[PDB]
RNA sequence: UAUCUGGUUGAUCCUGCCAGUAGUCAUAUGCUUGUCUCAAAGAUUAAGCCAUGCAUGUCUAAGUAUAAGCAAUUUAUACAGUGAAACUGCGAAUGGCUCAUUAAAUCAGUUAUCGUUUAUUUGAUAGUUCCUUACAUGGUAUAACUGUGGUAAUUCUAGAGCUAAUACAUGCUUAAAAUCUCGACCCUUUGGAAGAGAUGUAUUUAUUAGAUAAAAAAUCAAUGUCUUCGGACUGAUGAUUCAUAAUAACUUUUCGAAUCGCAUGGCCUUGUGCUGGCGAUGGUUCAUUCAAAUUUCUGCCCUAUCAACUUUCGAUGGUAGGAUAGUGGCCUACCAUGGUUUCAACGGGUAACGGGGAAUAAGGGUUCGAUUCCGGAGAGGGAGCCUGAGAAACGGCUACCACAUCCAAGGAAGGCAGCAGGCGCGCAAAUUACCCAAUCCUAAUUCAGGGAGGUAGUGACAAUAAAUAACGAUACAGGGCGGGUCUUGUAAUUGGAAUGAGUACAAUGUAAAUACCUUAACGAGGAACAAUUGGAGGGCAAGUCUGGUGCCAGCAGCCGCGGUAAUUCCAGCUCCAAUAGCGUAUAUUAAAGUUGUUGCAGUUAAAAAGCUCGUAGUUGAACUUUGGGCCCGGUUGGCCGUUUCCAACGGGGCCUUUCCUUCUGGCUAACCUUGUGGCUCUUGGCGAACCAGGACUUUUACUUUGAAAAAAUUAGAGUGUUCAAAGCAGGCGUAUUGCUCGAAUAUAUUAGCAUGGAAUAAUAGAAUAGGACG
RNA sequence: ACCCACUCGGCACCUUACGAGAAAUCAAAGUCUUUGGGUUCUGGGGGGAGUAUGGUCGCAAGGCUGAAACUUAAAGGAAUUG
RNA sequence: GCCCGUCGCUAGUACCGAUUGAAUGGCUUAGUGAGGCCUCAGGAUCUGGGAGAAUUUGGACAAACUUGGUCAUUUAGAGGAACUAAAAGUCGUAACAAGGUUUCCGUAGGUGAACCUGCGGAAGGAUCAU
RNA sequence: CUCUUAAGGUAGCCAAAUGCCUCGUCAUCUAAUUAGUGACGCGCAUGAAUGGAUUAACGAGAUUCCCACUGUCCCUAUCUA
């Protein structure tokens, strides 16, 4: 239809965006950038109505136009900007940091985090091979290229990212017993860290999960993102740790919180 | 362009339209507690076929399926929380079981007499719509709220009520002048 | 939320339709209309035609300012502030509107690129540009402008005179190093050398590398490091010609910064020397992201009064090319004769865009979807094309057709299925108003722009809440147990209370208003602030009251009423139903088990071909591991208040002659292992638990579970919107500078994927053995 | 050839009714609201009308296929009484 | 009692039908062919072999016009021939009772009209019977 | 009903090359049609091997209309023998 669409309508976002139907249209279109349209969360969204700092739309713009906010490190002053899954935003004023991490309801939570946290990154590599010159990179979730990785770095596999500069110094790897995390389906949120992989030559690779609740699940392994040891991650994990509380698992301590 | 404005309707509609034994009847549940429309009782029996098609359909389910329960005991919780299903009858077969009148039994326009303080079924409709009684400060001119049994404690008058402790009101104020 | 009722007869039971009945996010029209909230709306007919106005423009410290521009200040005699015009750049391909075409198309779910394009965003990437020379920086040729002009007339432009660049057009540069090619001499051997050039990335071609199923040797042609001169001597994929690299060349030779802003500092051997900070625009190539384009599997409504269709003039395939961004009969050349079809091809129809979905509530279904979201198609009808990353664009151009405007008759211009508004069409649908405040969007970009969008008006489309009254005293009267004192209350004088409909200071509300919420002042007794709409023989609730009419007028969805006492018409009265609504027409769903899979009927009511054969289709007897034994630990519930004790209900693994494919190692978790309630514990010994490599696998249907899975809708949890329809909020303190729960769950079901089960129902297997193991 | 008994497959009749049906009647017209063995065909109120139209067969007469507009509250079946 | 058909009135519907009848859309032969694009030329000028306007060759794409054909959806018509409203009027008596010749089916011919007659059937007969 | 006959024209068909009236009436084709065609039929005086009706094919047959075509014509002019 004529090139590139421009704008999106509300109910056409994203639902884990949670925004009320009726306050206009449109949702904000995200930009492009790191991190997929349908699998990110843009700026304005962030500093309007999860974390409620600006009030309208303007302001936002306002807020950012002072270089206050930085993604990964970086001004990042696009309204729309597709903030995803693992970036991290520093913010200049409050001196605040926040890992950009599912719930296990699987939308986007405010999650604060230590200063020296907010130094490092991660990213599921989603691609390796030669390149100019035979020079091997790596590119990963967020949509970055590492040159010169170790060989033995395979794809599938989390990478520690200094984002003060570019390199990486670890690598966890993706084999049996590895702390995982769901980004994708809803199992979305989900944790933990093996059961195994189903090969399916053609497509589609499964990977078995056990919760540290002893409760299975699967997901496609494009969705299964790496993050560690058994108990031992490499981030700093939301309240509760994924662990997919039931309809009445999670209205029972709903009302175990019941006295004023 | 705009997002759909959800809606739906709150009555139903008697199929045979002239069964003279059920239009008596529904006078007589009519002029008692102090309704307006027929429909005011037609209204009041389709959240009731609805309670009873969710809840009939739950007994299906095996003996405390998953969901049987979970929305089984998300049922009778909202009805006791009105005060029609009585305390002894939170096992949801006895929920089958709700004879209309519990629900009008159970309005604020009812209560509001059965507390006294109404003359009439009517004198009680008339002052609700009237500026007066409330439960906070918080006033209310429903004559159909179904008050919940908790704040069925405070149904004293509004404070700018002039029947509850005000100022005089508009007609007595210059019939003394 | 599983219901019927009126009408065939003298009466009867049937079959059966008609009528009744209820709903409709279902249109219209009629009568009536007070409040809150909510808020659809020129789809249907004519994708018919359109006056006018508006709907796309855009500048940062940071490409271009000698405005004969405003402003003057201020280090600024090149520039500097501010900035019209104009260039340059970017956008104008989103949005919004409509449903015309479209029926294997679109669309949906599921795929594919190892089948391509990809502005932008984001992350990476550039010591090479010369030659057997401006780098302290190279060229005009133009807008704006000035000035002279034309024409009735337009976003018409001509002639002449200037001047800019991140426009146009050009054109230098940098270390080392190594490897290749030539090779003047010397000197004959085992042969080596001075130094001559070549070697950025991109394009085009050919050649090569890109290993890897377990191990080894001999030789011909070359010919590499070390002489102990016999001699010895590494990526990814399931998958590629992949990523990447090497060699010989090729190119009207792509890129390799002549750009801009804010600062200005080091460092002597004081050269206009050499250096150097932050960030902006660009720039090839790769990656990302927003995409696009094709594409796999499966699924469309009525039709046989459509049975054969497809190659004229591609129909189906092969080869080669051409064209494309790329695959492909996409196109061409040559060759072949294929391709679809009763399992409905092909054709026709459609008052046909597809879907998410809507209506109808026992279920199974039936019907609808122009229409807020996704996809597609179009801009009066066609076709063509420029620009560009992206268009076969139409608020772009070009041509034809149709329509059609202005004129000075020479010519020029128009495309509302954008907003509003107009004509027409009709049963059928609103203002030529306000704002960028919100929601988002675009630009050079915090600022500008946005009839996207929001505000009001119009607005009984639908949807929610629910005023038109409420308490008396009395008086004859009933009845409670003479009226007494308990009200049933029927009262034709009364009675003090209450209130918003309205009105309106005010604040609130709002971009500015308006309403609503809140609230002074006003504001109710019958003259009112006065409820309607239908109906009163039956179905069907409510009178064989009164007056009128006299088979007339009229009623009557249906059965039937009226021809002079009309239970039916026209009225008065009284009465019923629903009630800010109610009637009528049309469609549709329920009732309808009258479309019947569930679930009909066919002797005589409608309906078994006159008869048998018989292809398609549908269907199709029975019999192949049953039974027994050991174990493990699961989930309810019991007696106890989970160890063990009892029942019962399921899962797995064993051994019973018992593929579980299969090996070659890697793995072993498990034991036969080395007072048995109990478990740590290495030194012989479980397999299949699955890695990953090899080898090789009869085909299905069904059922389980699971992944993949848009929102809104629906079902539904939480939450007291004053209630409710809704909404996704909200709830707590220290209300002095914060605390905190949320924003569930369910749902897809046909097809595809994944997985467990082996009953049921198929297919296949050894009979001329051309069988099976070795 | 005839008699008797049984058994297969025939043409029928008889008595019953468990059962069925609106009934007359039916060993099927039964084993149906306790609705499913397999399969074919036709019917969906009455007229309009087996008419019109096309196709096709025939020498013809005609055969097969086979509508609609409109009209209408009945038409029909079996049994009862007259 | 019921009841059939021709015949006659009024009204409505649809059919057949000279007009080689009309109309609206979808394709489409043949013929003519705009335009932009690609291309052979061109060379007003304007310059260092390049540019480049008018013009032009040949192409593919292809609107469109003329005359046809085809499909689909409509549709005017003298007249003809049905049906209905429809119950009645005219003429008769066909059926219903052995309906006064029992009725009906197929076929054939004839008759104002219902109908009659021949050949073969059925009982739904007026006979479940020697 | 009536007079009357040997019998009283049936099936068919038509203003037909058969119709007086007559240039019949209606429709159709045309600007206009004593033409043509289709209908109508108390048909002066249609009609059954005096053969009736229908017919593909055939026609130097009579008739009407269309396309093409043309000096037939508007309206004539020129050339050759
Ligand atoms: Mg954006
Ligand atoms: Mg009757
Ligand atoms: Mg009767
Ligand atoms: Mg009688
Ligand atoms: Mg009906
Ligand atoms: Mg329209
Ligand atoms: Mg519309
Ligand atoms: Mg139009
Ligand atoms: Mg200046
Ligand atoms: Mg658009
Ligand atoms: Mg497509
Ligand atoms: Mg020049
Ligand atoms: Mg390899
Ligand atoms: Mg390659
Ligand atoms: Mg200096
Ligand atoms: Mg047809
Ligand atoms: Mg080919
Ligand atoms: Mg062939
Ligand atoms: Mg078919
Ligand atoms: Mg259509
Ligand atoms: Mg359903
Ligand atoms: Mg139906
Ligand atoms: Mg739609
Ligand atoms: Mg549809
Ligand atoms: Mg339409
Ligand atoms: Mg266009
Ligand atoms: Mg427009
Ligand atoms: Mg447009
Ligand atoms: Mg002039
Ligand atoms: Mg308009
Ligand atoms: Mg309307
Ligand atoms: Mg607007
Ligand atoms: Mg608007
Ligand atoms: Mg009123
Ligand atoms: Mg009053
Ligand atoms: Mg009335
Ligand atoms: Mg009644
Ligand atoms: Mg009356
Ligand atoms: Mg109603
Ligand atoms: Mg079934
Ligand atoms: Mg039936
Ligand atoms: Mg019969
Ligand atoms: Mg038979
Ligand atoms: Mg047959
Ligand atoms: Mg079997
Ligand atoms: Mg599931
Ligand atoms: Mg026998
Ligand atoms: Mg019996
Ligand atoms: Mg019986
Ligand atoms: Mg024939
Ligand atoms: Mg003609
Ligand atoms: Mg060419
Ligand atoms: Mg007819
Ligand atoms: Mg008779
Ligand atoms: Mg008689
Ligand atoms: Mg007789
Ligand atoms: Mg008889
Ligand atoms: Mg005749
Ligand atoms: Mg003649
Ligand atoms: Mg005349
Ligand atoms: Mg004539
Ligand atoms: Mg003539
Ligand atoms: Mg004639
Ligand atoms: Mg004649
Ligand atoms: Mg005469
Ligand atoms: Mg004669
Ligand atoms: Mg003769
Ligand atoms: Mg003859
Ligand atoms: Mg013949
Ligand atoms: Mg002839
Ligand atoms: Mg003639």
């Amino acid at each position: 239809a004529r090139g590139p669409k421009k704008h999106l309508k509300r109910l056409a976002a994203p639902h884990h965006w949670l925004l009320d139907k009726l306050s206009g249209c449109y949702a904000p279109r995200p930009s492009a950038g790191p991190h997929k349209l349908r699998e990110s969360l843009p700026l304005i969204v962030f500093l309007r109505n999860r974390l409620k700092y600006a009030l309208n739309g303007r302001e936002v713009k306002a807020i950012l136009m002072q270089r206050h906010v930085k993604v990964d490190g970086k001004v990042r002053t696009d309204t729309t900007y597709p903030a995803g899954f693992m970036d991290v935003i520093t913010l200049d004023a409050t001196n605040e940091n926040f890992r950009l991490v599912y719930d296990v309801k699987g939308r986007f939570a405010v999650h604060r985090i230590t200063d020296e946290e907010a130094s490092y990154k991660l990213g599921k590599v989603k691609k390796v091979q030669l390149g100019k010159k035979g020079v091997p990179y790596v590119v990963t979730h967020d949509g970055r290229t590492i040159r010169y990785p170790d060989p033995n770095i395979k794809v599938n596999d989390t990478v520690k990212i200094d984002l003060a500069s570019g390199k990486i110094t670890d690598f966890i790897k993706f084999d049996a017993g590895k702390l995982v995390y769901v980004t994708g389906g809803r199992n979305l949120g989900r944790i933990g860290t093996i059961v195994h992989k189903e090969r399916h030559d053609g497509g589609f690779d499964l990977v078995h999960i056990k919760d540290s609740l002893d409760n299975t699940f699967v997901t496609r392994l494009n969705n299964v993102f790496v993050i560690g040891e058994q108990g031992k991650p490499y981030i700093s994990l939301p309240k509760g740790k994924g662990i997919k509380l039931s309809i009445a698992e999670e209205r029972d301590r709903r009302r175990a919180q019941q006295g004023l | 362009p705009r997002a759909p404005r959800t809606y739906s309707k709150t009555y139903s509609t008697p199929k045979r339209p002239y069964e003279s034994s059920r239009l008596d009847a529904e006078l007589k549940l009519a002029g008692e507690f102090g309704l307006k429309n027929k429909k005011e009782i037609y209204r009041i029996s389709f959240q009731l076929s609805k309670i009873r098609r969710a809840a009939r359909d739950l007994l299906t389910r095996d003996e405390k399926d998953p969901k049987r329960l979970f929305e089984g005991n998300a049922l009778i919780r909202r009805l006791v929380r009105v005060g029609v299903l009585s305390e002894d009858k939170k096992k949801l077969d006895y929920v089958l079981a709700l004879k209309v009148e519990d629900f009008l039994e159970r309005r604020l326009q009812t209560q509001v007499y059965k507390l006294g303080l109404a003359k009439s079924v009517h004198h009680a409709r008339v002052l609700i719509t009237q500026r007066h009684i409330a439960v906070g400060k918080q006033i209310v001119n429903i004559p159909s709220f179904m008050v919940r049994l908790d704040s069925e404690k405070h149904i004293d008058f509004a404070p700018t009520s002039p029947f509850g402790g005000a100022r005089p009101g508009r007609v007595a104020r210059r019939n003394a002048a």
